[PDB]
DNA sequence: GATGTATATGTCAAAGAGATATACAGG
DNA sequence: CCTGTATATCTCTTTGACATATACATC
């Protein structure tokens, strides 16, 4: 989709299109900057978007080459 | 208010298996979890040396992103140079990377969350938990 | 991190904290739903759009003339 | 998040020849890559001295918009003025713009992605990768 | 409230000669004067390549620390690469560091203060002074 | 000499021994870091320490070698 | 930078701006007078002091390693 | 303003011998030297396992009190974790602490000053110097 | 009572963060 | 008209900077 950003009284916000608005009225959200991206998330589900994203390669860390 | 320093072993194990019992844990304890910057280097090493450095640096980088990465500071280097010596004064061996994570959590009051418990017991004054 | 939802004339909105607020008044961003999450990015993302684009620049920088 | 700093020569080539393997690399390392504002200067120049500057000034905006363009700050200066003295001793300087794009990367440990390997290998403390 | 951005010739001269009028002017214009990092690079180069590198870097430090080091950022890039081009149309060539200063001072509406004024005049639309 | 630093409710301040305190024609001041030091000057005089102190070297940047 | 002068019950003082403050631990500094200014530094100043202070033990790190 | 980063070898040598060709630079390059918190973690260990742990501790705390000790932070970890993968691509092994030193010193543009010039040779894009 | 030390509160303003209001599109 | 697009305002509470209190501490 495509939305806008905007300033309030010294606060930078995004305008949420009515289609993808958050279910329920609701309370507060979490946010994280990945890259030049921002993920928004309801409280208690911050890690979901990472578990359900792409996984690491089978070869990833077979070995953990620590010394002794 | 952080409580939990995830070790490299947990990190690695979660990256490979993305288990469900970890995923509920990670959701409850979201704003109390970190890793030492010592771990991060390992994660980084492991991705670069892997057969998919771009794919695995992204997965790390979203894994990194959702927690706090603590700098191995002075208080951490004093506390591991003390935990490392009295470890020799008793002859039990633990890895140069594993001493630093144990010590860094030790230097700040955090409990190490590991799945190599047996190798973390012999470490003086440590607190330990397993989430796998 | 933490932030908060709010209404701006019946339109719903999220407050970007200044920690991870966006640099310019780059006014346009691309929103999406991932699961119950939302991922927000500036508009000039895809590197293909620039490869599938203009600018033959046949005369352009036949030389760069740096004063070596 | 960043690893690669794209040299001018590399950028010029990607503009003129717009290859395919580069597109592949580019698509792997999006958000890993960057240019110095030294370079961004040099591009703007060329577009402007060309025929049909509106054409090219346009095409670069899409180029640099899809990158990060890193400012040439204090540490970047300091690290560049040091590397500039060492090649004075050796009697082998490099181009003045090349000396700056070098030390910029060098003040943050990035790897210069250039394609004039032979000229940039004599810069002290340099890492190089070549994509052309 | 910065209004002045001294040139390399300006700064070199102040260091070697520490005249008196220049010290009164410095004292009156404080916080209204700066330098481009491009001049900072030339200044630590000159100190390194000197026959007294640590003494010279300690005068340069006392110098930057009392005034400002504006980063040669992206807005400063465009300005340099524009006037870099229009000087090619007009066939008069200007030094690269002197032309990267110039493109910085204008991008932030600033007075170039120099002592090679006849050199700099060819630069379109730059406001200059001397203090030597 | 020797003195202490201390906190006045939220500002970290140094105490000035009476011997080297600031005269009556000096009533508030400037302050500048050079290394692990801080210099404290009355207004209008921050360069006075720098002009009077360490000089450059004689050879220091006779030439400049800008790539003509 | 600009800062201030003030009286702590009798003693004259200056407030360090927070950007150029000293670590909260550091309590003792060395004040000295150059012309009309003052300089402030922390107390472990001279590398002369440490060479002329004490000595290591004979055996101290006659070895050092872990898995090279 | 920071230029040098003492390897652990250097600090040991200087602590043990207190040379006069060591005192040379320390006075000149004071306020340009520092050590990675890693190097501190080694020193503390060595004092702590020593037969005069309070004299040997007491000299150290004076040693590092006249330097700055830089925290192993997130950029230092990424950089080590890249160059550690390069050393694997090319078989050159370096000890885990000295490359953490390496990966720290690199990430900031500093010159690691060691005396083990013979395997500080190889670590990609390094800047050694030999005060011994 | 000159000289240092500590902490106990004061106001004052800017700023990040919230909280509402209620203008005018332009399909 | 309804999303959107803007604007205004109003609370709060924090915090850095600016001031006045003496607890007294001793010599």
């Amino acid at each position: 989709m495509h939305t806008t950003l905007f300033f309030s009284n010294r606060t930078q916000a995004v305008r949420l299109p009515k289609s993808i608005s958050f279910p329920e009225d609701v309370k507060h959200v979490e946010i994280i900057a990945v890259g030049r991206s921002r993920i928004i998330t309801p409280v208690g589900e911050s890690w979901d978007s990472w578990f359900d994203g792409e996984g690491a390669s089978t070869d990833f860390m077979s070995t953990r080459e620590q010394p002794a | 208010m952080l409580k939990f320093m995830l070790d490299t072993n947990t990190c690695i194990f979660t990256i490979k298996n993305k288990p469900e019992h970890i995923r509920e844990r990670f959701n409850l304890n979201t704003s109390r979890m970190c890793i030492s910057s010592i771990t991060l280097m390992e994660l980084i090493y492991g991705a670069e040396k892997s057969l998919a450095p771009e794919r695995n640096l992204a997965v790390v980088e979203g894994f990194i992103s959702r927690l706090e990465v603590l700098d191995y500071d002075t208080q951490a280097a004093i506390h591991t140079g003390q935990i490392r010596a009295e470890l020799a004064r008793k002859g039990t061996p633990v890895g140069p990377y594993d001493q630093m994570i144990a010590g860094h959590a030790g230097s700040r009051g955090l409990v190490v969350v590991t799945n190599n418990l047996r190798e973390f017991e012999r470490i003086p004054g440590i607190r330990i938990e397993d989430w796998c």
